[PDB]
């Protein structure tokens, strides 16, 4: 996902 | 000239209901077509939470105010099975009016329910007459598990803005923080006395995402906006559940103006590069369009001052 995205 | 605006935080933080108030102020607006289109949501919304409602009253182990309800319970179910009827309404009613019920509804922080539930159910008598149509407020109000990516454009203040509400992909993360203007988090005041699902309150879990993002090397030139949301439901909540549930080292009373402005620092500690950055909070209500018109308004002068800021103009 984007969170861990980061 | 051009505004890359991204909208991130945790599921219904207030993230979509934001996006509608941007049509509703900078666009037409709803038309009277397009909110007879929610009514099939409303309706929906409806269901969903008074039946979270009673299901949950099997876990917590409630008994209902008069055992009449239990015909009303049987039936809602049934009848979901099949647009508002006139005897579900009354189904609702009778159920919604039940001391039962209502005493699950006051323990919903046990378990998951929706934020608009007492608003519709509350109104049901309205929502539920024949050839009825959503007002404006009805139709923000509603919830929808929006997924994916979702772009908006809007022009204000001579300034064209292209709002990407982030609500599973790979490299189109990286097609999507490309030189962001600002970034709007949304956190749900409310949600800090929820149960834990997980090993985080989710109120912790929004302080992770929005630390990642502040300090994150990807905005090292882009305004930081925080949006304090659900100040409403925060306001009410805070006057019977103690902010110690969710930070137990909590020294202050359990007032909206101290309650709130505690939560607020501990949001805005998280950025590192304090010298460096600064981030800029309002408290909002999401679904109060003359609060959402005031704050974004503050929101775009801020942006303004920093693009000329920039480009060496101020
Ligand atoms: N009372 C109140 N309700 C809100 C506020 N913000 C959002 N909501 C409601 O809570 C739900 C949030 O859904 P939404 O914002 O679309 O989900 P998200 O995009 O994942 O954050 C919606 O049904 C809104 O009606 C607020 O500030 N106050
Ligand atoms: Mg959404």
């Amino acid at each position: 996902t984007w969170y861990d995205f980061l | 000239a051009e505004v890359k605006l991204l909208l991130l935080g945790a599921r219904e933080s207030g993230k979509s209901t934001i996006v509608k108030q941007m049509k509703i102020i900078h666009e037409a607006g709803y038309s009277e077509e397009e909110c007879k289109q929610y009514k099939a949501v409303v309706y929906s919304n409806t269901i969903q939470s008074i039946i979270a409602i009673i299901r949950a009253m099997g876990r917590l182990k409630i008994d209902f105010g008069d055992s009449a309800r239990a015909d009303d319970a049987r039936q809602l179910f049934v009848l979901a099975g099949a647009f508002m009827t006139a005897e579900l309404a009354g189904v609702i009613k009778r159920l919604w009016k039940d001391s039962g019920v209502q005493a699950c509804f006051n323990r919903s922080r046990e378990y998951q329910l929706n934020d608009s539930a007492a608003y519709y159910l509350n109104d049901l008598d309205r929502i539920a007459q024949p050839n009825y149509i959503p007002t404006q407020q009805d139709v923000l109000r509603t919830r929808v598990k929006t997924t994916g990516i979702v772009e908006t454009h809007f022009t204000f203040k001579d300034l064209h803005f292209k709002m990407f509400d982030v609500g599973s992909e790979r490299k189109k993360w990286i097609h999507c923080f490309e030189g962001v203007t600002a970034i709007i988090f949304c956190v749900a005041l409310s949600d800090y006395d929820l149960v834990l699902a997980e090993e985080m309150n989710r109120m912790h879990e929004s302080m992770k995402l929005f630390d990642s993002i502040c300090n994150n090397k990807w905005f090292t030139d882009t305004s930081i906006i925080l949006f304090l949301n659900k100040k409403d439901l925060f306001e009410e909540k805070i006057k019977k559940s103690p902010l110690t549930i969710c930070y137990p080292e909590y020294a202050g009373s359990n007032t909206y103006e101290e309650a709130a402005a505690y939560i607020q620092c501990q949001f805005e500690d998280l950025n590192k590069r304090k010298d460096t950055k600064e981030i800029y909070t309002h408290f909002t209500c999401a679904t109060d369009t003359k609060n959402v018109q005031f704050v974004f308004d503050a929101v775009t002068d801020v942006i303004i001052k920093n693009n000329l800021k920039d480009c060496g103009l101020f």
